[PDB]
């Protein structure tokens, strides 16, 4: 708050304007980065109330209604595991809205596959979508359909192992 | 106001229904990417000392 | 990477200190609901689509390409056979036409 110091600082010119402008550019750049990563859909997709996905369980990645933050158990675990002229500006997107964006992306990729990323969201059953993905990597649809229960069990086990691994590794 | 993330769109998911497009739109979009800057040279001796 | 939608082609345009890409993409439109099945049960055998998907408009079953509605008769060239009908969940009963059948029939 020294007037004399500011008067002497004005002898050095527009250094302070440059530093403020650079920090402002960084601060808007962080919001732009968050928009670029998470705000890639202009439609907020929602999952159906009945979670009938042909044996596939997405409870660990879908938002939990019981939590006030509306986060997934994995996202809740991730948030729990991360702990003189200076001001900290809040981010433009709050944590609940970022979680809502991830929820919309999850609902789009579960209910519509990749159709929502290229245009309107076209509904498709999740086993059929998985069969399409199997064809993408060069495996025939029959392999997915015949071993659908095994694939769903392996997927659920892997998702549970992911949650356990995140909870168990510092 | 509190910013709206987007319009709500509940996809009608069921275990035996698919949505098939009957038409298409040929969409042309623009993407602007900077490539170069203005090439500036500063004479250090002349800038500092003239 | 090259526009919103399924990328078809792109055109470069010069700009002051920059480039403008005109991305020509294919966007699906005017979608319609259809009843779908993973496989077709015929003669105790399971038929799966080679490149498309089985769709039903209510009474008849067809196979169509995934990105455009073009219903075609379920034959033996557009599908492949793997196993019986007892394993696939949600297989439906429908006839499968044979192109060779009128030839030996006549
Ligand atoms: C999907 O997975 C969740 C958890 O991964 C299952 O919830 C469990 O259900 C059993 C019995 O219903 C309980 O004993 C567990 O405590 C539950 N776990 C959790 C973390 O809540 C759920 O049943 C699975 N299936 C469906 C259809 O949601
Ligand atoms: C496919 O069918 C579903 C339900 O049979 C349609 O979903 C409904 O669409 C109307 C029109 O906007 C909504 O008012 C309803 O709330 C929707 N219901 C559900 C359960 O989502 C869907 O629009 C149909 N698809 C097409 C392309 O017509
Ligand atoms: C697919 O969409 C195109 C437009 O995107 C439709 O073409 C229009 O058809 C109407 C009547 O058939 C004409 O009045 C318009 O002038 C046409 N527009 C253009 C740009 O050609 C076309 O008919 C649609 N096809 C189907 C099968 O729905
Ligand atoms: C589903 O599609 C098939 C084929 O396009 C329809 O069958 C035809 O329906 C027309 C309309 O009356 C008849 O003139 C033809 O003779 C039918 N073809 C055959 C081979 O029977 C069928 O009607 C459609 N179903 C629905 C519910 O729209
Ligand atoms: C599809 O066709 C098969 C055989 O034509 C049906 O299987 C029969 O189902 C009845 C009733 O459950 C049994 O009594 C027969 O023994 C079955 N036969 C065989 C060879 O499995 C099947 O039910 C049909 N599915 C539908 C949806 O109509
Ligand atoms: C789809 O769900 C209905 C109940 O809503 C059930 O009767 C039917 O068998 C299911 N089909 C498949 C393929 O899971």
């Amino acid at each position: 708050d020294s007037t004399e110091c500011s008067n002497l600082l004005l002898q050095y010119g527009s250094f302070c304007t440059q530093l403020n402008r650079a920090l402002t550019g960084i601060a808007v750049e962080q919001d732009k980065n968050t928009q670029e990563v998470f705000a890639q859909v202009k439609q907020i997709y929602k999952t159906p109330p009945i979670k009938d996905f042909g044996g596939f369980n997405f409870s660990q990645i879908l938002p939990d209604p019981s939590k006030p933050s509306k986060r997934s158990p994995i996202e809740d675990l991730l948030f729990n595991k991360v702990t003189n002229g200076l001001t900290v500006l809040p981010p433009l997107l709050t944590d609940e809205m970022i979680a809502q964006y991830t929820s919309a992306l999850l609902a789009g990729t579960i209910t519509s596959g990749w159709t929502f990323g290229a245009g309107p969201a076209l509904q498709i059953p999740f086993p059929m979508q998985m069969a399409y993905r199997f064809n993408g990597i060069g495996v025939t649809q029959n392999v997915l359909y015949e071993n659908q229960k095994l694939i769903a069990n392996q997927f659920n086990s892997a998702i549970g192992k992911i949650q356990d691994s995140l909870s168990s590794t510092p | 106001y509190t910013m709206s993330l987007g319009a709500e769109n509940s996809v009608a998911y069921s275990n035996n229904s698919i949505a098939i497009p009957i038409n298409f739109t040929i969409s042309v979009t623009t993407e602007i990417l900077p490539v170069s800057m203005t090439k500036t040279s500063v004479d250090c001796t002349m800038y500092i000392c003239g | 990477f090259c526009g919103k939608g399924y990328h078809l082609m792109s055109f470069p345009q010069s700009a002051p200190h920059g480039v403008v890409f005109l991305h020509v993409t294919y966007v699906p439109a005017q979608e319609k609901n259809f009843t779908t099945a993973p496989a077709i049960c015929h003669d105790g055998k399971a038929h799966f689509p080679r490149e498309g998907v089985f769709v039903s408009n209510g009474t008849h079953w067809f196979v169509t390409q995934r990105n455009f509605y073009e219903p075609q008769i379920i034959t033996t060239h557009n599908t492949f056979v793997s196993g019986n009908c007892d394993v696939v969940i949600g297989i439906v009963n429908n006839t499968v036409y044979d192109p060779l059948q009128p030839e030996l029939d006549s």
